[PDB]
This record gives C-alpha cells, sequence and structure tokens, in this order.
C-alpha cells in the first residue's frame, strides 16, 4: 500500500533538497511515507562509536533510506559519518550510475557507466602503524568473502538492469598477491554468469580510456580505493557531484541512498540550492523499492526541466531559485 | 655526448629507433651505449659514467631502487594541431616513484585473508616535496598542489602532506595548495586549468598521470621524465600496461622524441633540443601525416620519416 522511507535530511542545504525531494514525490502521488532521523553520531559509552539508536531502529524496519549531505564533523576524536554508517548496516556496495544528462552541456555525450565499489576493505582499512621514527605501515586487505560478494553484487546488477558488460578493474600487477584474489573471486562469479560479458582491465589503462572515450564502459566493479576515485572521476564527466546519484546496499535488504556533494552552507537558506543529485538517488531508491512507474514519470520530468532550460539553479549555470525548479517537476509530472 | 639506451618491452625498441633516426637526421652529438635488457649492474655502472639514460618499459623499479630515481616528472601540455576536449593545458605531475604498495609486501594471514602493505617514509616524503618545490620554480610555475587521502590515510598520506606543508613554507614565492584525491580526479576531467604542478605518492601518481595523459591526447604523445641526485632518465608519461604494447608500425613517436628532445635539454644542448621540438610540435600541426591513435592513418616510420624531412629541412 504505502511505504514508508527512513529520511535523513543532514546538514548545511539538506533540508531545502529534501523538502523538494518530499514535495516532488508528493506531486507524483508516490505511495511514499517519510520517518525523519538524524545521524550525527552520539559520544558512547566512553567514547564516540556510535550513531542514535532511533535511527538504526527506524532504518532496520524501514529497510530504506534517502540520506542527504552531511556536516564533516569538527570534534577531536569524531571519526567520518559514513564510516559509522558504514558499520552499523554493513554497506559493502555503492553503486553510482553516470549518465550524461541530455540538457546539460559537457564535453562528453553519450556516457552510461555503472561503477560498483567494494565498499569494507581495501586500503581503507582502519590499519596503519608507526612501524620506527619517520616511517609509516599502511595495511590494504584484500579478502576472498568480500570480493565474492562484491562480484557477485556487480553481475547480479548487471542482470536486473539489463546492462550487457561487467569490467573488473584492478592493479594486479603490482599488488599481485590481493588484487590477485579479487579478480580470481571475479572470474569464478563471470564464469557462473555467461550471460553477462565479462572482461578485467587495469585501473591506470582505464582512466586513460575514460578520458578520452567513455562510450566503450557498462558496469565496473573494483576494490575500495579504486572505486571511491573512479567514481568521482565520471562524475566529472557528466557534470559534477550535483547531478550524480548513489545508492548503498548493505545487509538485512538495507540500502541507503544519498547524495554525495558537500553540506554547501555558502548558499544554505537562501532557496538556491539544486536537489537533482539527492532525486536522482530517490529515483534508484523508488526503483530498488519497485516503483518503477513512479521512478520512471518523476525522473522523465526531472530530465525534461533540465533539457528546458528555463528553470536552472546557479551552480548549473542558470538563475533560478530552487523553488523554482522544484517547482516545475512538480507542475511538469501532474501531467504525466 | 654518451647515454645510456634501454629499450624495453614491446615497441619500445622500435620507438628508440625513431629516436636514433631523427638524431641522426638532426646530426645530434650523442652516442648511445645500448644495453638491450644481475645484468642491472651493467647498466648502473653505465649510468654512473654517463648519467642520463633514455628508456623504454618488483620488476624493473629494482631498477628504480638502484639508481635511486625516486622523482618521476611527466609533462601534460596541449600540442597545437592535436585536438581533444581540453585544449591549451599545461601542467606538470610530480610523483614519488619508490615507495607505497610497490615493493610487493603481501602475505596470507589467514585462509582467503590477503595483507598488502603500503610503506611511505619522512625521508622520500620529504625529498619529493623539496623536489617538487625546485622544480616549480626552476621552471617559473606558479603553486604545487598536493594530492592525498589524509582524512582516510592519517598516519601515511598524512605524513606525507605533512612534509609537503614543511617545504611549503620555505618557498613562500609559490602558491601552495592541497585537494583529495577523488575529487583532485573530478576536477581534471572537468576544469584542469586551475591546476599547475602536482605532487602525489606513488600510487596517486600512476593514477593522474594516465588520466592527465588522456586529456592532452594519450599515451602516444605525453612525455615523462625521472630524477635522482645525480641521474635523469627520460622516457613516456603514461605507463599503464597496454601502453603501446600493441602494434608494429603503428606506435605514435611522438611520445619519446619529445621526451628526447627534454633529454637534449638537460644535457644543455638546448639548440637541439629546441629544434626537434619544434619540428615534433609542428609536422602534428600541420595535420597531414598522424598515426592511427590521433586518429590519422599513418605508419610509424611514415610519421618519422617525415619528422627528419622536416627536421633535416630545419638544419638547412
Ligand atoms: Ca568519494
Amino acid at each position: 500500500g504505502v511505504q514508508t522511507v527512513t529520511l535523513i535530511p543532514g546538514d548545511g542545504i539538506g533540508p531545502e533538497i529534501s523538502a523538494a525531494v518530499m514535495k516532488i514525490f508528493d506531486a507524483a502521488k508516490a505511495p511514499i511515507q517519510w520517518e525523519e532521523r538524524n545521524v550525527t553520531a552520539i559520544q558512547g559509552p566512553g567514547g564516540k562509536w556510535m550513531i542514535p539508536s532511533e535511527a538504526k531502529e527506524s532504518m532496520d524496519k524501514n529497510k530504506m533510506g534517502l540520506k542527504g549531505p552531511l556536516k564533516t564533523p569538527i570534534a577531536a576524536g569524531h571519526p567520518s559519518m559514513n564510516l559509522l554508517l558504514r558499520k552499523t548496516f554493513d554497506l559493502y556496495a555503492n553503486v553510482r550510475p553516470c549518465v550524461s544528462i541530455e540538457g546539460y552541456k559537457t564535453p562528453y555525450t553519450d556516457v552510461n557507466i555503472v561503477t560498483i565499489r567494494e565498499n569494507t576493505e581495501g586500503e581503507y582499512s582502519g590499519i596503519e602503524h608507526v612501524i620506527v621514527d619517520g616511517v609509516v605501515q599502511s595495511i590494504k586487505l584484500i579478502t576472498e568473502g568480500a570480493s565474492k560478494r562484491i562480484a557477485e553484487f556487480a553481475f547480479e546488477y548487471a542482470r536486473n538492469n539489463h546492462r550487457s558488460n561487467v569490467t573488473a578493474v584492478h592493479k594486479a600487477n603490482i599488488m599481485r598477491m590481493s588484487d590477485g584474489l579479487f579478480l580470481q573471486k571475479c572470474r569464478e562469479v563471470a564464469e557462473s554468469c555467461k550471460d553477462i560479458k565479462f572482461n578485467e582491465m587495469y585501473l591506470d589503462t582505464v582512466c586513460l580510456n575514460m578520458v578520452q572515450d567513455p562510450s566503450q564502459f557498462d558496469v565496473l566493479v573494483m576494490p575500495n580505493l579504486y572505486g571511491d576515485i573512479l567514481s568521482d572521476l565520471c562524475a566529472g564527466l557528466i557534470g559534477g557531484l550535483g547531478v550524480t546519484p548513489s545508492g548503498n546496499i548493505g545487509a538485512n535488504g538495507v540500502a541507503i541512498f544519498e547524495s554525495v556533494h558537500g553540506t554547501a552552507p555558502d548558499i544554505a537558506g537562501k532557496d538556491m540550492a539544486n536537489p537533482t543529485a539527492l532525486l536522482l538517488s530517490a529515483v534508484m531508491m523508488l526503483r530498488h523499492m519497485g516503483l518503477f512507474d513512479h521512478a520512471a514519470r518523476i525522473e522523465a520530468a526531472c530530465f525534461a526541466t533540465i533539457k528546458d532550460g528555463k528553470s536552472l539553479t546557479k551552480d548549473l549555470g542558470g538563475n533560478a531559485k530552487c523553488s523554482d525548479f522544484t517547482e516545475e517537476i512538480c507542475r511538469r509530472v501532474k501531467d504525466l | 655526448f654518451p647515454v645510456t639506451m634501454l629499450p624495453g618491452d614491446g615497441v619500445g625498441p622500435e620507438l628508440m629507433h625513431a629516436v636514433k633516426e631523427v638524431f641522426k637526421a638532426a646530426a645530434v652529438p650523442v652516442e648511445f651505449q645500448e644495453h638491450h635488457l644481475e645484468k642491472l649492474e651493467q647498466v648502473l655502472s653505465s649510468m654512473k659514467e654517463n648519467k642520463v639514460a633514455i628508456i623504454g618499459k618488483s620488476y624493473d623499479m629494482r631498477l628504480r631502487r638502484k639508481l635511486d630515481l625516486f622523482a618521476n616528472v611527466v609533462h601534460v601540455k596541449s600540442l597545437p594541431g592535436y585536438m581533444t576536449r581540453h585544449n591549451n593545458l599545461d601542467l606538470v605531475i610530480i610523483r614519488e616513484q619508490t615507495e607505497g604498495e610497490y615493493s610487493s609486501l603481501e602475505h596470507e594471514s589467514a585462509r582467503g585473508v590477503i595483507e598488502c602493505l603500503k610503506i611511505v617514509t619522512r625521508a622520500k616524503s620529504q625529498r619529493i616535496a623539496k623536489f617538487a618545490f625546485d622544480y616549480a620554480t626552476k621552471k617559473g610555475r606558479g603553486k604545487v598542489t598536493a594530492v592525498h587521502k589524509a582524512n582516510i590515510m592519517k598516519l601515511g598520506d598524512g605524513l606525507f602532506l605533512q612534509c609537503c606543508e614543511e617545504v611549503a613554507e620555505l618557498y613562500p614565492k609559490i602558491k601552495f595548495e592541497t585537494m583529495i584525491i577523488d575529487n583532485c580526479c573530478m576536477q581534471l576531467v572537468q576544469n584542469p586549468y586551475q591546476f599547475d604542478v602536482l605532487v602525489m605518492p606513488n600510487l596517486y601518481g600512476n593514477i593522474i598521470d594516465n588520466l592527465a595523459a588522456g586529456l592532452v591526447g594519450g599515451a602516444g604523445v605525453v612525455p615523462g621524465e625521472s630524477y635522482s641526485a645525480e641521474y635523469a632518465v627520460f622516457e613516456t608519461g603514461a605507463r599503464h600496461p597496454f601502453a603501446q604494447a600493441v602494434g608494429r608500425n603503428i606506435a605514435n613517436p611522438t611520445a619519446m622524441l619529445l621526451s628526447a628532445s627534454n633529454m637534449l635539454r638537460h644535457l644543455n644542448l638546448e639548440y637541439h633540443s629546441s629544434m626537434i621540438a619544434d619540428a615534433v610540435k609542428k609536422v602534428i600541426k600541420v595535420g597531414k601525416v598522424r598515426t592511427s591513435d590521433m586518429g590519422g592513418y599513418a605508419t610509424c616510420h611514415d610519421f618519422t620519416e617525415e619528422i627528419c624531412r622536416r627536421v633535416k629541412d630545419l638544419d638547412e
């Protein structure tokens, strides 16, 4: 009947753009009800290692979550806010589709990349050691179970979203044991799903290739660090972090779709924020939930409002206010 | 006069062939001691005597080890005729070349739990930040940006970024910025013109070298250099596995000849350096002969032959 989504508006422009997403959803009469929570880490017993229980509990019930931009904490020992969110819900896959927006003139047209990044291991592991004076050691660890899990996820995502190819990105010529095991677990999944065409490329080669001719890529799966940087590279191909959606799949059917751009508080509260990032993420969310007919319209109207050009926000080069932008999309979906 | 020549893998021997031909055409007064591919000692002593080499492509890094080629310089600079989605670009990528995850420190701590060590030390961190600022002034560059992921790798990159900020104060004439790698990568493809001189650790230099090279025209045209405290070896800038090992008489010599000109400018035969450089850049601009990688239909010696025709005509 009606689905309740956990909604984390966050900081800065976040509550502005999340009201836009709510109103636009209401405009399209989407069976979505919102449950507003905040996730700013509270100081746990003797430290700071936990998010609010009401947040945990709400996301465990609702399974779906929409997250705006979060302020970078300034507390002394405070950890990364997405780190905590990653550990408490075991968000192991970070999906980032990059498709050129027809109404946004960029030097790259006709790009349709999905980067599947492993979010739990890799160079982004907690382990770092001072070995002796002025000599620091950082631990990258690859496990078989985590690799197979992300590999398995990448192929499943190609199946459900009708993508023809999976490409495994690695540097196994340098890190032959660690990345090698990522490659070989990717290969094992690949042999099980021969309906998906599978290849392997080297990270460095991909970046060179991506910048020249991005039309040659479909889905790309890779260990943590490579994903973190190559996902921002492809973003820069279509417009930047203002227009890229991003989801995070975790354990127990928990998924948190998020905007990845800054909290940008220099325009905060001035009705000038561009909410298309969050909204496109909310489309992924609606697609993840099976509301394809609601997603198709909402996504279709946002694409239109941009191709039109009348209503555009300062950041995309236009002069209009968020409120105007949000209203055109609302008025555009109602007749749909 | 004497230069050590390592032809290397794949088309390396073919590429270096073109360099010798151009040098004969330009009457360049350098004799190359070809060493083909333990064996490193012979090369090492050649370097100790010559102090300058040109090379193609724990594999070869043990060479970098031995000759302490700690700094890698890559010039990304759009060529006037060769048109790309990013024109009029001019950056230089300084990359520390010996540390990081490149020493093959890897083990199994449990079944299917591989652990991989990344090392970074204060010695080499400083050494490249100093080198970077030296470079920037000695070439007139405005600012240098230090690329890092110090919000995640707090100890390692943090130690790198710290040394950078320590050297940045002894060079007040040059602006100093810091940028996080995943952002710095996005920025290079939206607007690369905000950058001047980049300095990074080993792995990030592998990413940005090849990403930057694509901005300017690809592995076929982007040159590079690696410096020691005494030696200077000249090579290509984009060194990804499939850089140009694919083909025969198809490869684009543009990258090595421009690297060979840079080598001559290091040898202070700044005459031939500027001649060969100009010969290469104009042949490209006129746009008659262009190899396949540049969207033309031209064999490698076709390009090389016309380059010499132009360079011999400049001589007379
Ligand atoms: Ca990122």
